[PDB]
């Protein structure tokens, strides 16, 4: 929806359309993990976090910029650990 | 800064392979490792926006949220991680709030249906983010588990989402940082009140419900703002979420509306 509009706009829903089509045909035992994955891959928010801080003048905007990373880099962290440990569920003991 | 994008182009393309693999019992494990390398590029890659400054308190922020959170998740028993998932995911939301909220103190737009954007986005993250803790609360017990029923709340609840919405059209016309907050706060108490009536053990659905609207929050932020990198990921994961809690629904032999309330 900008850069520019209508490029912009098939880009939405392209991409909405292969989220959607990429997560049919996901078996059930696979739900929760895809689940952990994905909450993962929205972790890319601190890029725009990172951008947000790295350009904040008036320091109210250092704060929460500083929150907002915080956050962002949570979301990545966690997510990836948490989705690794879900996947050894699935392993064999050696 | 065609390198910037050419480091979020194939970013993008290590989440949807990531994605992809996640998605089937064979490559299930190899996904997380290609999504792995989506985030080292993209965040790397971003160290090399122009005009960029605060590094120290880039790097500090950067340290402090990954270590606590890997920490946390490394520590935490099995039997936990649906909360868990939910809590990241929270920060997620609050992580576009944030975004959202700082574009806004700096009035940065003089397009308005971009403004529009960057504040839809502020809405659903904040609601993500109270609506994750609060399911969290539930499946800890720091919260009571059932659904918390009040005297004519199903009223309440719209009212206070559209006051929000309300307030945060407002903006557009006028953003006194006063009535920034406001929207925000709105926005973070609907999300609390939203999930309230949630009983315990339909958790896991609104938890990907939770999951959807970050990944589309997020999107939306990275329409609003002009980043590829957001975009194409909150939107992937917006759709991909979505569909998701609905086989989960259909998995558990229930509706997405009927966990959306269960008494009113
Ligand atoms: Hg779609």
């Amino acid at each position: 929806m900008e850069f520019g509009f209508w490029s912009a706009l098939y880009i939405f829903v392209l991409t909405c359309f292969l989220g959607y089509e990429l997560i049919t045909r996901v078996p059930v035992i696979l739900h929760t993990p895809l689940m952990s994955g994905s909450n993962f891959i929205h972790g890319v928010v601190v890029v725009g976090a990172m951008v947000v801080l790295g350009h904040a003048e008036t320091g109210l905007e250092k704060l929460i910029g500083f929150l907002g990373v915080i956050l962002g880099a949570a979301n990545a962290a966690g997510g990836y650990a948490v989705t690794v440990r879900m996947l050894e569920m699935f392993e064999r003991k050696p | 800064m065609d390198l910037i994008q050419a480091a979020y182009f194939v970013v993008a393309i290590l989440f949807i392979v990531g994605l992809k693999r996640m998605a089937h019992p064979t490559t299930a494990k190899s996904g997380i490792v290609w999504a792995g390398w989506g985030m080292v590029l993209a965040v790397l890659a971003t160290f090399f926006w122009p005009g960029m400054g605060n590094f120290a308190l880039i790097l500090l922020a950067l340290l402090l949220g990954s270590v606590v959170a890997w920490w946390a998740a490394v520590r935490v028993a099995m039997t936990d991680m649906p909360q868990m998932v939910a809590i990241y995911n929270g920060m997620g939301g609050g992580a576009a709030a944030t975004i959202a909220a700082v574009e806004l103190l700096k009035g940065a737009f003089e397009n308005t249906g971009l403004m529009a954007l960057a504040i839809l986005g502020g809405l659903i993250g904040s609601v993500a983010f109270t609506g994750s803790l609060i399911a969290f609360a539930k499946l800890q017990g720091i919260m009571k588990s059932r659904p918390i029923l009040f005297p004519g709340q199903k009223a309440v609840n719209a009212l206070v989402l559209a006051l929000t919405v309300v307030i945060g059209l407002s903006l557009l016309w006028n953003d006194a940082t006063a009535s920034i907050v406001l929207f925000f706060l709105l926005a973070l108490l609907f999300g609390v009140l939203m999930t309230l009536p949630i009983g315990g053990g339909d958790m896991p659905v609104a938890i990907s419900f939770y999951n959807a609207f970050t990944g589309m929050a997020v999107g939306f932020e990275g329409f609003a703002v002009g980043n590829p990198a957001l975009m194409v990921a909150g939107t992937l994961v917006g759709a991909a979420g979505t569909l998701l809690t609905v086989l989960m629904a259909r998995a558990m032999n229930r509706s997405v509306w009927i966990s959306v309330l269960v008494g009113g």
